[PDB]
Order: C-alpha cells, then sequence, then structure tokens
C-alpha cells in the first residue's frame, strides 16, 4: 500500500500538563503558542526515501501564509525556529513527532492535516484541531511573564477578590472567575469571533490574534453590549426589571454561559465590577496575565483637559453645568504584555476597561494604556491615556462663570483628592495590595505637579 | 441682541398713587441654573447719571426705598412705585445683562397735579445785542400745568412763523410745575421796522388766551 | 467711596478718533472679579453699553460697534481708556464709565459731553435779560454750558432752560445785585455779567 496514517496520539494529558493548560474542564488538545509538543503517528508502513509528509496547520475562515494563518511544513530531522516538525524516533511503524509554533502565532482554534506523498501520488488527511494560547511561560512570547508565583496568580487562579465601598471604607466581593469551568474557554475564543473587526474582516482579525494589544483592546469593547451586541449590557439606573440585579451575580461563568445560550445577545444587567470581573476571566483563559483594578474617587473627565470642573456663579451660586463626575469607586483590569509599539520602556501592566464610559475612535473601548506611560504622564501615546490618567490623578477645579460675559475663570484646585487606596487582590491572599504609586508619583511631590503639567503640555500637541 | 421694550412710554400718576411700569425681553433673562433674572431697574433724574434701584428683577439695592418694588420673571417684568412722591419724577429705564447689556427706551414718570395757569413775561433785545446786529425777543411762561401751552408771537399783528423757538423744563421735583421759553431772532433792521410786539399765550388754566406787548423803544 | 470721574474732548471732527479716560477711586481693578465698563446716551435717547474691561485685562465690546472700539486700562494711574475711531455726527452723546462686580454696572461717573463736528469751538456772548430778570447766552459752540446766580449763592427758584440749536449751527440759552455765572469749558470761557 501506499503509505497512509494509521491512528494519531497527541498525547493529550503529557503535553496540556507541560503546557500549563491542563486545568481547563475540556477534552481537547490546549497547547501555548512557542513551545513545541509531542505526538505519535502510527503509519501502515516504514517511511521510504522516496516519501515526503508535510503538515498544514491553519486558523480561522480565510486562512494564508503571509498573514501567517497558515502554515506548510514538513517533517524534516532540524528545527527550523516556525511551524516545524521534527521526526524523532522510529519504532516499528510509529513515528515519535515533535510539532513546535511560533511565538508569534495567532491564538485560536487550529486545524491540522497531513500531507502524503507515496509512490508518485497524493493524499491529505484531517488529524485533528487544537486550542493555542498565549504562553506566558515562554521568555521569548510577549505575554512574558518570568516570575512563577505571579504567573499563578495572574494566569491561574479561578477566585478572585473585588474592592468596593468608599474611599472612607473599603469593602471587597470574591468573584468567581471559573476559567477552567466547562465551555467557558470556548465561549471566550468565541467572543472574537463576534466582534466588529472580525465582521468587518476576518481575515486581518485573525492575523491580528497574535498581539495581547489587539486582543485586549477587543474584549475591552465586546465585554459590553454596546455597538456590538457584546457580552453584558450596563445599568446603573436603580431598576433592572427584566434582567438580573447587577448585585447578583458573584462570577462570570453564569454570565458568559447565558450570553452564548441566549443567542450571544446582551445579559441583563452590569456594573463596572461586573465588565471587570467577566473580562478578566477571558484575558486568564486566552493567557494574558491580568488582574482586577479598584481606583477610588475615579474622575470622569468629559472634556479632556485632565481636570473635573465644578462651576460657581461668581455670587457663590453652584452652577448646574458641565458634565464631569467623580465616582465613589470604578473597577477596571490590567493585562501585563511588552508594548513593541510604544517601546522598551513601557511595557508591564496596561489599562484595559470593558465598562462602556467613553467612546474611543468610535465604540466603546479602552486600553490598552501603558501604567508606566500614565505615572510618566506621556498621554499622547496610544491608547486613551488622557480619559485615564484622569481618572487617577485629575485636579478637581472649582471655576467662577460669568453668564453675562462668557467668561470663566479658575477659583480654586484640589489636586490630591482624586484616585485613592487604588486597590488589586493580594498575589496569594485576599489582602488588598495598593498599587497608587504605580499609577502616579506621590501627592505632594514636585515630580506629581510636574508630569502634571507635563501632561497636560501634551495634551496641546 | 436681546431687545428691552418698555411700556407704557409716559405716566402721570398723583400724589400718593400706585405707578406700575412692564418690561419685556425679546428672549428670556432666566438662567436656569442659578435660577436668577438677570433684569435690573434704573432711575436717571434729569441732569444726572442713572441710579440702580433693582438688580435680579427684585432686589433693592442699598437705600432704596421700599416704595420700589420690582417683579416679574423670564420675560415679563414690572416695577412698581408703590407711593408716588414729588421727587420720584424721572426717567426709567429697565436693562438686561443675561446677555451683555442692553437697555429699554425709557419711561416717564410725572406727578399729576391740579392745573396752574401760567405767570407771562416779555423782556425787549439787549443794547448790547442790538450792537451785534440782532434782536432776540424773549416770553416766559412761568410755573404752569399741564405741559401743553401755545405760544404765538404778532408783530404788529403780523402772526410770525419760522423766526422763533421754544425750550421747557423738566418737572419741578417740588411743586410739579413746569416753565417755558419762546425766542423770536429779527435782525437789528427787521426789528426797528415794527413797532408793537406781542406774545399770545394760550394755556388751561386761563380761562381764555392773555397776551403781553411791548411798544419798541419803551 | 466709589467714584468714577469720565474726561477728554468734548469736540471731535469727523472720521478721527475720539480717546476717552475714566479716572476712578474706592475699588482696585487689581481686584479679583471686578470690570468697569463704558455706556453712552445720545441727547434724548436711551443708553447704550459700549465695551467693558475686567480685573484681568479680558476686554468685552458692543457687537456692532467691536471693530471701532479699543478699551485699555492702567492700573497704576486707576484709570480705563477707550478709544472710538472713525467718529461721526451720530456718535455725539454723553460718555458714562461704570463700576461692575457681581451684579450689572452699579455705579456710574457723572458724565462728559461729546459733540462730533468740523466746526469749531466758539464762546457765549451774554446779555442781560431787562428785569422792569435773566440772562441770554447765545451763540456759543459745542455743548454744553453751566449757569449760576451770585456764585451758587441763589439757587431756589432758578431756571436754567435747555439750549436750542439755532440755523446758524450754534447752540442758545436763557437763565432766569444779580450776576449769572456762564461757563463754557470748551472755549474756556468763564464770563460774569451784571443784570441792571
Ligand atoms: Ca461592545
Ligand atoms: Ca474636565
Ligand atoms: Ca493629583
Amino acid at each position: 500500500a501506499a503509505l497512509g496514517v494509521q491512528s494519531i496520539n497527541w498525547q493529550t494529558a503529557f503535553n496540556r500538563q507541560a503546557h500549563h493548560t491542563d486545568k481547563f474542564s475540556s477534552q481537547e488538545l490546549i497547547l501555548r503558542r512557542g513551545q513545541n509538543f509531542q505526538v505519535l503517528m502510527i503509519m501502515n508502513k516504514g517511511l521510504g526515501s522516496n516519501e515526503r509528509l508535510e503538515f498544514i496547520v491553519s486558523t480561522g475562515p480565510y486562512p494564508s501564509e503571509s498573514a501567517m494563518t497558515k502554515a506548510v511544513f514538513p517533517l524534516s530531522n532540524g528545527s527550523s525556529g516556525g511551524w516545524s516538525a521534527v521526526l524523532q524516533a522510529s519504532n516499528g511503524n510509529t513515528l515519535t513527532i515533535s510539532i513546535s509554533s511560533p511565538a508569534s502565532a495567532p491564538i485560536g482554534r487550529y486545524t491540522m492535516a497531513l500531507q502524503i506523498f507515496s509512490q508518485g501520488g497524493i493524499s491529505s488527511v484531517k488529524l485533528g484541531t487544537f486550542i493555542l494560547l498565549f504562553n506566558p511561560w515562554l521568555n521569548v512570547d510577549s505575554v512574558f511573564m518570568g516570575n512563577h508565583a505571579e504567573r499563578e496568580e495572574y494566569v491561574q487562579e479561578d477566585a478572585g477578590i473585588i474592592f468596593v465601598g468608599s474611599t472612607n471604607r473599603i469593602g471587597m466581593i470574591g468573584w468567581n472567575f471559573g476559567q477552567f469551568e466547562e465551555d467557558i474557554l470556548s465561549i471566550c475564543l468565541s467572543i472574537l469571533d463576534r466582534s466588529l473587526n472580525f465582521r468587518r474582516d476576518a481575515a486581518t482579525d485573525v492575523a491580528s490574534r497574535n498581539d495581547p494589544k489587539y486582543v485586549g483592546r477587543v474584549l475591552s469593547a465586546m465585554i459590553n453590549s454596546n455597538d456590538d451586541n457584546g457580552v453584558l449590557a450596563g445599568n446603573w439606573s436603580g431598576t433592572y426589571t427584566g434582567g438580573r440585579d447587577p448585585r447578583s451575580w458573584n462570577g462570570s461563568v453564569e454570565i458568559l454561559k447565558n450570553w452564548k445560550k441566549s443567542g450571544f445577545s446582551p445579559v441583563r444587567y452590569g456594573q463596572c465590577w461586573v465588565f471587570a470581573g467577566t473580562l478578566n476571566t477571558a484575558l486568564r483563559s486566552l493567557g494574558i496575565p491580568s488582574r482586577v483594578i479598584t481606583n477610588f474617587n475615579s474622575a470622569h473627565d468629559t472634556d479632556r483637559n485632565l481636570s473635573v470642573d465644578v462651576y460657581y456663579d461668581p455670587m457663590g451660586n453652584p452652577l448646574d453645568k458641565g458634565s464631569d463626575s467623580v465616582w465613589n469607586f470604578h473597577v477596571w483590569n490590567e493585562g501585563w504584555f511588552v508594548r513593541s509599539d510604544l517601546g522598551p520602556s513601557y511595557g508591564g501592566w496596561q489599562v484595559l476597561d470593558a465598562t462602556p464610559q467613553e467612546r474611543s475612535q468610535g465604540v466603546f473601548q479602552c486600553g490598552p494604556a501603558s501604567v508606566i506611560g500614565v505615572r510618566e504622564g506621556d498621554v499622547q501615546l496610544n491608547f486613551d491615556m488622557p480619559f485615564i490618567f484622569a481618572e487617577v490623578n485629575a485636579d478637581r477645579i472649582t471655576w467662577l462663570y460669568d453668564n453675562t460675559t462668557g467668561k470663566q475663570w479658575k477659583n480654586s484646585v484640589n489636586s490630591h483628592t482624586i484616585g485613592r487606596y487604588i486597590s488589586t487582590k493580594a498575589v496569594g491572599s485576599n489582602a488588598r495590595m495598593d498599587v497608587t504609586d504605580k499609577y502616579k508619583y506621590p501627592e505632594g511631590s514636585d515630580q506629581e505637579r510636574q508630569v502634571f503639567q507635563k501632561a497636560l503640555g501634551k495634551l496641546k500637541p | 441682541d436681546i431687545v428691552m421694550t418698555q411700556s407704557p412710554d409716559s405716566l402721570a400718576v398723583s400724589l400718593g398713587e400706585r405707578a406700575t411700569i412692564n418690561c419685556k425681553s425679546s428672549q428670556s433673562v432666566l438662567y436656569s441654573s442659578n435660577n436668577k433674572n438677570y433684569l435690573a431697574w434704573y432711575q436717571q433724574k434729569p441732569g444726572q447719571p442713572p441710579k440702580l434701584l433693582i438688580s435680579w428683577a427684585s432686589t433693592r439695592e442699598s437705600g432704596v426705598p421700599d416704595r420700589f418694588s420690582g417683579s416679574g420673571s423670564g420675560t415679563d417684568f414690572t416695577l412698581t412705585i408703590s407711593s408716588l412722591q414729588a421727587e420720584d419724577v424721572a426717567v426709567y429705564y429697565c436693562q438686561q445683562y443675561y446677555s451683555l447689556w442692553t437697555f429699554g427706551q425709557g419711561t416717564k414718570v410725572e406727578i399729576k397735579r391740579t392745573v396752574a395757569a401760567p405767570s407771562v413775561f416779555i423782556f425787549p433785545p439787549s443794547d448790547e445785542q442790538l450792537k451785534s446786529g440782532t434782536a432776540s425777543v424773549v416770553c416766559l411762561l412761568n410755573n404752569f400745568y399741564p405741559r401743553e401751552a401755545k405760544v404765538q408771537w404778532k408783530v404788529d399783528n403780523a402772526l410770525q412763523s419760522g423766526n422763533s423757538q421754544e425750550s421747557v423744563t423738566e418737572q419741578d421735583s417740588k411743586d410739579s410745575t413746569y416753565s417755558l421759553s419762546s425766542t423770536l431772532t429779527l435782525s437789528k433792521a427787521d426789528y426797528e421796522k415794527h413797532k408793537v410786539y406781542a406774545c399770545e399765550v394760550t394755556h388751561q388754566g386761563l380761562s381764555s388766551p392773555v397776551t403781553k406787548s411791548f411798544n419798541r423803544g419803551e | 467711596q466709589i467714584t468714577l470721574k469720565e474726561s477728554g474732548p468734548t469736540l471731535v471732527k469727523p472720521t478721527q478718533t475720539l480717546t476717552l479716560t475714566c479716572t476712578f477711586s474706592g475699588f482696585s481693578l487689581d481686584t479679583s472679579g471686578v470690570s468697569v465698563g463704558w455706556i453712552r446716551q445720545p441727547p434724548g435717547k436711551a443708553l447704550e453699553w459700549l465695551a467693558l474691561i475686567f480685573w484681568d485685562d479680558d476686554k468685552r465690546y458692543s457687537p456692532s460697534l467691536k471693530s471701532r472700539l479699543t478699551i485699555t486700562k492702567d492700573t497704576s494711574k486707576n484709570q480705563v481708556v477707550l478709544t472710538m475711531t472713525n467718529m461721526e455726527p451720530v456718535d455725539t452723546a454723553t460718555y458714562y464709565c461704570a463700576h461692575r462686580f457681581v451684579g450689572t454696572l452699579d455705579v456710574w461717573g457723572q458724565g462728559t459731553t461729546v459733540t462730533v463736528s468740523s466746526a469749531s469751538t466758539k464762546g457765549p456772548s451774554v446779555f442781560p435779560l431787562a428785569p422792569s430778570l435773566g440772562c441770554l447766552v447765545k451763540d456759543y459752540f459745542p455743548e454744553p454750558v453751566t449757569v449760576s446766580w451770585n456764585s451758587g449763592a441763589l439757587t431756589s427758584g432758578v431756571h436754567t432752560f435747555p439750549a436750542v440749536l439755532q440755523s446758524s449751527g450754534l447752540y442758545s440759552l436763557s437763565s432766569v445785585t444779580y450776576i449769572c455765572n456762564v461757563n463754557h469749558k470748551p472755549s474756556n470761557t468763564k464770563v460774569d455779567k451784571r443784570v441792571e
């Protein structure tokens, strides 16, 4: 007979354990990019010197070798980088084969096929499908996180704490991220396939899923219903008829399942910690290390001047004028990755916010914003830095407004009241870790005021 | 521009009685933000600058008697003088300051009083003036009410026209009367051509016209 | 103690630039929130707001006249200066300056009369009005003229009539031992005249 494959053993439990994907409740082969996996492939006979094997992997509806959503690679004796297959051993008709993906591979579901050239004939046969995720264990991955204990918290932990209350009195709630529960990883991959980007141009969306910046920004849009029938419909009205009270959720799992099982119709209703809880589940699943941030006295700046503006007339009466506001607290997310777009100094934590506050490029989406950038007030960089800088470090300015002459002038400044007790759960405990000093220089330093001026300088290029 | 239109244009009331003035604005001067009406009233007594009576539609300024009171909101406002006093005789303007400054056109408020017949007096040209080549004959109507009066110049019984000018005082802040002056101007040449110069006055307080004349050269 | 006082030429020839000064006391135009404004009043007509300056050198102008108007301040001299270009006979009016704070224009100056004309200044002739009393103030340009009796000693029962502009383009008025004191500042012609 011509050479043909009889069976393939994916060594699923072995490879999943090596790829730190073994925790997911799922039968599938789940792998991380840039890391080899080993399979046993039982042929009908031994390989001839006339005979060739070629593997073909593809992802998404319009695979392309140029877009790196398709790869064709021969079984060889040498690793090439890129996609490769290395023959490690022959034993009878069984081939032991080590297959490697590149660190730059797009994440998602892949199909693998084998093409055999034998006796002047050609056969092709689907071997199977796998899921490829980001690889925080791999030094050359953009999402690389070198510390073991932090990786465990920010990738592998499926229970969380979210800080709530006020700047007088901080509480906490638990949140079940549940990224390992049945179907949740599948649903989180779904989200990418339902984005406006995917609908406009699936070939390019899928090619862009090698970039955590891209995936992160997309998720920040798609977790909210606005624009795209994403996951959660916001409601701050106090009246939640025809839905759940935002406070009754205690995890992401029901929300994501209910979204799928309603035919991908917005789940009613969420507020900011519910968006953030759900976004966190998505990020951890896909392998972007992430965590949940609470900012107390969080500024909503609606006119890009880095100040919350309050108005009085010259006789001292309060004016109903201006749209700026200050939240008791607001919850968002950080994701961990390099920023090849910005440069070496701006890697690490990046703000992502799914709560629909301001349109960014026409869409309710937010981030990624370099937390380092924000602290140094480089608010000309992508993405959404002015808005986020105001959230944590707006001045609160009282204005005098003389309605006769249309003149407003500045009465007073409070440069320290915004952005207090910025909080994330501690690694490996339920302690509140304070990360205020990561977002800004210390209130009342010279640096803090220098950056504030610098930042303000860059709004006006 | 917001347009301020007052009404009436003139008002005559008896002492002690109520005088009201409406003002209307082309747009609303109620700022919702502070719920304040940006509307003032002023008083201008003749020969002085204006004086602010009332701001924010209803707040009296310091020292303003309480007989003055402002009401209204939005585009309709009213200044009401509760007991008109002799010295309240003045022009009252409204002013909006919601959008820059525009004024109303003014409303004259005068005291209504019992009829008073004028004292009439006539004055021949000065000898100093006759040297300079002109002859001005003057007629004075003194302390009359109401303002309406008729002065006619006659020279040898020829009714004059073209050559005379009149002038009235503002209502006296004390006794609420007026006074009037008429000036007939001739050349010296013409002055000498005639003998009898007369100034005929019709006023409501005279039961029939009163004429004061002089003969040239006394 | 808030007082404002206007000054400048009382005659301007057409096309030229009127320059008016406001000298104030009782308050500082360095105080935050404070503004001083200019208003004019054409004879027997309604008041018209012209311009405004704030303590910080922010200016406002009548929208219609803006292109012609320029307001400036000198806090060192306690002065606000108004400049109006391309003067024309219609612009003949009394000009006022006034204080503003937190309501409107609340304290005003005395006012200064400004006549726009290519005619020249002429002082009055003053003739006696025979008692058998007053005095006739004839052919003066421009307005205004102040009259008193016995240097201000005599006030009760005095009637000074408004001027009348004669055919000749010159003004004339009458007032009712007796001396009438006529001052015509535009020609520096202060004249005291005996009556009989
Ligand atoms: Ca959305
Ligand atoms: Ca603002
Ligand atoms: Ca600050």
